[PDB]
């Protein structure tokens, strides 16, 4: 006599799409329910198991000129410090050029980590000058445009010289926050105090002016890259991150 | 003291959580044949308020005669308690209600009954929750539910209106899809996704709008032909064993506990 | 340096259930001491709970008659309620305590002459008899009084009840009901005495008492 | 050939809300069905696993004045001994002030335990007098207002002196009952003999009068606290416990 | 068998006690064997298993909840609209079923009592309190009476954690009724 | 891939009242599905198993 | 917290540390919070020590989200005097930080 | 004879430069305890004399 029996619990025939424990297949079309072995052959041995592949590759977020006409202490460019920042756009073809860090971090609710800004000047050997890159911890809506140069040396800062053998200064922003995470708010419509994406703003001054002879270009363009280290993001979503104009 | 503070007086902790078990057990007489030295005290002094109160002679009250301990939190609140109820009046509509531990919210929008009571006992709450929704009335109705953490884009809460969002944005947060013919009930755990340490239940003004919201469960239904009868939903919250409760507060006055 | 003694202000005294918290208090002054007598004025055992409260008492006194039919109830008794009375020395213990749990022991005594004939069943029924059969009384703790054999029955029963103790002032329902039925009728010839006397002796066993209380009723 | 099979028992797709064995989730929204580690950090290391946290903290149930005009033997205040008792109310804001013991014990059908009344006088050092706190075991509807002072020394009692170095006398009521539990009857409408909440009434007399000089207040207010030890409650319910006026 | 009852209208509640008293004569009371068994002995202490069986109308959601004695409850053996909150109901614990999917329920009833046991043979005052085990209630919603009748029935059984004490005399043949 | 599967046998959702193997409860109202210990106390130590 | 009642006055106080706001819950129940009872008869000094309780990592001072602590002093039993006794008491509060950590240097002056 | 405890009246407390001499004083009431974070909200070095 067969006493094997069970009771049907709740959630009968509901589909949980949220996790691969409940999203995995219950059957197959494959004859004999067969498995596929690995084949690196034509793929160059490059296998991607993780999204940190794309966030460590520094990509071009923004670019600003450094003119010879900038008096000492003038803010040339201000950056909010969040992975969601890119100002680069293209004309033909029509597109909004998105970095690698911004394109991964746009798909997640919450992000924390260190953001590594890689600044690259494009001078000649005959230019000279200094830039000051200041990090001003706070939300991204704090109004930073009144800060003079002597006041901004209070905040954590770094000063790079234009003409040398090394082009790049890597500005690693430590994680400074009152919450263990920040949040992707650009999905939401208007601003809400207490809910912030960036950990601060990154100000760039003209520390010393730009000096140079007559026959060399009177300004130096500066690429700003962006990447991330010690990164943790979670809570998947879907969002198309729009170009951030200053 | 590390901070540089000094004193002669002995610093002694006050109101330690879980002094005793809430079930009768033995772990002879309790007090007697000596004196009630414990019957005179100075309640103002925290060193003397921890003196075990004893007055008359008494006996140890045996063992309690059922197994479980009903004064545990992970048992008492494990039972799932009422949250809300709502009814779709038309097809292809969405409804979004937050889980808001704030007491400034008065039901039907807010926590009623015991939940409103419990989340005001303590200051901080951190962890996952289990949620069960129960469906009444119309049958052959497919519906989708999805959990939205705070700060992310979501439709106006406590309001029934047509969807403002993509099917792509919805399914990305993860979603169940059920049919009210086959199941008639759902039980699903809600993750703890927050940029905050915890979510406090007693707050006012500005901090009340952000820190007090656990997350927003939404429900969308399609293929509802209103030639049929009403379609009712109801929600019941329970607490997992991964939730944690911190820093007891004072319980609510009898005028602040409402019902639904 | 020398220390000069002084009164100890705060002290706590008391006895049984009572307590005294005094700020100004002072040591107690004994005189004499408890003595034992070489010659006892009263040789009987000194009274206590077990001497007073647990002794036998005359509860009910009835008569079993020839005109009582079969299954006639000779005596119906609420046992504990009759033990709570001014007459019986158990009172002074019960009158001042709220709750008690206890046993019961019944002794029922008839005195038929050998020229009479008949029987009795005396059963201890918890609560009330309610409905169930009179024929089946032998299920309860009982004894059968037979004019031929025994004129004495004895019964001993524990505390059966739905609560912790029987509250005497406002009793919920009677713990025990003692019922005496004519098990087979009394029959006599000519001139034999037409009756028998019947008496009942009840007492508590293992009596516990709780809840001292000023309530006089 | 697949012989795995079962029979569907009764109660198919019924939801038992009554216990966390049948109320626990059957799925999750959490990606990879992940678990959360413990984080005491910002919570002060105070974690609450049990409701006995709130019942051992003595709170203010009631307060009564002790006048110099009270003749010896007058009942100043009578308390039923049940965890459900509080008389404290507030005016602005409008509220009914509920103790901690009454607020936990209102949610349970049955309660047993020891209730520790903490009395605190507020005298000066120049007042003098004695109070007698009597416990009169019975239901809470017994009529106790006819009991003189000499009769109430029969019941278990305690006498505290007003002026001393210690303010408080803790009156621990032993459990005295005919039933292993008492019951929360305040949900039900009218009274039913045999079904009781309190284990008795607690009478307070004026044992000796209140004596005092001319320039000190002629009365002494006395707080009455309430707490519980050896507490056992069970059978959850929901009830909003109303203020108990004498 | 224990009882049977029928809802005649939507959104109504029905509450019947489990009363071991024999003063209660069926249809309100214990019938047949239960009325017989609980009169064999004086005391009963422990949990019980209860099964309810649903007949007639389909697509009907309903909630049941067990109320211990002394706590607030609606008038027993009577079909009337609910006097209580959905919050007070669900706090005692409740199943919620649909008569489309299940058509039957089996659920254990806890032993919650301020009493040692519950006696089946008692009279007068003590009969109203000590003899009631607890009150099972059933509420149904979404019952459109264009449909046929909706019948319920209840059947009691005894767990292995119940205990029976102090045998009494069995009932006379005039006191055993049937339903 | 989840290959756990079963087939629904006959007698789907039929109630056998006839034996305590099929009449025992499938759930409870008791919080934490608790069990009750034995208590002979007020019953005189007389327990009836048969 | 420090009062200075003369022994010819009488009364009490409860001084409790309340995180966030008092919100609603009972005034009677303040003894749940870390507290102390100022009694004109016994002590004129109370002391309280509490860790950091808050829903975030740290309290941002420029634009504070909500107050971390609220200290509330209630009349626990009224002040009573005879004739001529001073009609009041002075009350003062001394607060300090323990285990203070600091982050985020910053030029923002406000 | 048994001794019944009582408040210790006179005590001296304070921190850094400050001092409190109280006649009526009473023991201090702690709650909780200092906790360390498993996950640091701010990874930079905590401010001090040498940082500022």
């Amino acid at each position: 006599m067969m006493r094997n029996e069970t009771r049907v619990s709740t959630t009968e025939n509901v589909v949980n799409l949220s996790n691969y424990e409940d999203a995995r297949a219950k059957m197959s079309f494959a004859l004999d329910q067969e498995d596929w072995k690995s084949d690196p052959s034509q793929g160059g041995g490059i296998k991607i198991t993780h999204f940190t592949t794309w966030t460590s590759i520094p990509t071009l977020a923004a670019q600003f000129p450094f003119n010879a006409s900038d008096s000492v202490g003038q803010q040339i460019k201000v950056i909010p410090v969040d992975p969601y920042f890119f100002q680069m756009t293209n004309t033909n073809p029509d597109q909004k050029c998105i970095t690698a860090l911004a394109s991964i971090c746009q798909m997640f609710c919450f992000w924390r980590g260190d953001l590594v800004f890689d600044f690259q000047v494009f001078p000649t050997k005959y230019h000279s000058g200094r830039l000051l890159f200041c990090f001003v911890p706070g939300n991204e809506l704090i109004d930073v445009t009144g800060i003079t140069l002597k006041q901004a040396t209070t905040a954590p800062c770094a000063v790079m010289d234009i003409a040398g053998v090394q082009s790049t200064l890597r500005f690693r922003v430590p994680w400074i926050s009152d919450t263990p995470y920040r949040v992707n708010r650009y999905t939401k419509e208007a601003h809400q105090k207490g809910e912030y994406t960036a950990i601060g703003k990154l100000i760039v001054y003209c520390y010393n002016r730009l000096t140079s002879p007559s026959n060399v270009a009177h300004h130096v363009r500066v690429n700003v890259y962006l990447s991330a280290i010690n990164l943790e993001c979670f809570a998947p979503l879907y969002h198309a991150m729009d170009v951030t104009t200053q | 003291d590390d901070s540089g503070g000094f004193s002669t007086t002995v610093s002694t902790e006050q109101n330690v959580p879980d002094p005793q078990v809430g079930i009768t057990t033995m772990r002879m007489d309790v007090s007697g044949v000596q004196a009630p030295v414990g019957a005179i005290t100075t309640i103002e002094d925290p060193v003397l308020a921890k003196k075990v109160p004893e007055t008359f002679p008494e006996l140890k009250p045996g063992e309690s005669r059922h197994t479980s301990d009903h004064m545990s939190i992970y048992k008492f609140m494990g039972r799932s308690h009422f949250l809300c109820t709502f009814t779709f009046n038309s097809n292809n509509k969405e409804y979004t209600f937050p889980i808001t531990l704030s007491s400034t919210s008065n039901p039907p929008h807010g926590l009623p009954s015991t939940l409103r009571w419990f989340f005001n006992l303590f200051q901080l709450y951190r962890g996952p929750l289990d949620l069960t929704i129960i469906i009444t009335g119309a049958t052959d109705v497919d519906g989708m539910a999805w959990f939205t953490p705070v700060g992310l884009a979501v439709d106006t809460p406590w309001v029934e209106k047509e969807s403002a969002l993509q099917i792509d944005y919805k399914t990305a947060l993860g979603a169940v899809r059920f049919n009210t013919r086959r199941t008639g009930n759902i039980q699903i755990r809600l993750p703890w996704y927050s940029y905050l340490y915890a979510v406090s239940g007693a707050l006012d003004g500005l901090g009340d709008k952000t820190d007090s919201t656990f997350g927003l469960v939404s429900i969308q239904i399609a293929n509802y032909n209103h030639s049929d009868e009403y379609l009712s939903f109801s929600c019941y919250l329970s607490v997992t064993e991964q939730s944690e409760f911190y820093f007891p507060r004072a319980p609510l006055n009898s005028n602040a506990m409402l019902s639904t | 340096e020398q220390m000069i003694q002084s009164v100890d202000r705060t002290a706590v005294t008391g006895a049984s259930y009572f307590t005294s918290v005094d700020q100004s208090s002072v040591h107690t002054a004994e005189v004499g001491s408890h003595q034992i007598e070489p010659l006892k004025t009263s040789v009987d055992k000194p009274g206590s709970k077990k001497t007073q409260g647990e002794k036998f008492f005359l509860i009910h006194s009835a008569r079993w008659l020839t005109t009582h039919a079969l299954f006639h109830e000779v005596a119906k008794l609420d046992v504990v309620k009759l033990l709570y009375n001014e007459q019986f020395a158990v009172q002074g213990l019960l009158r001042y305590h709220t709750y008690a749990r206890f046993g019961i022991e019944i002794q029922v005594q008839i005195n038929p002459t050998p020229f009479q004939q008949g029987g009795l069943i005396c059963a201890m029924v918890p609560g009330d008899q309610s409905y169930g059969s009179i024929a089946s009384l032998t299920v309860y703790p009982h004894g059968l009084l037979n004019c031929n054999i025994n004129n004495v029955v004895r019964i001993k029963v524990p505390f059966i009840y739905t609560r912790g103790a029987y509250h005497f002032k406002d009793p919920q329902y009677p713990v025990w009901e003692l019922t005496i039925r004519v098990w087979s009728e009394l029959n006599i010839g000519t001139g034999t005495s037409a009756y028998t006397s019947l008496n009942v002796l009840a007492r508590f066993t293992d009596l516990e008492l709780h809840g001292l209380t000023p309530l006089s009723t």
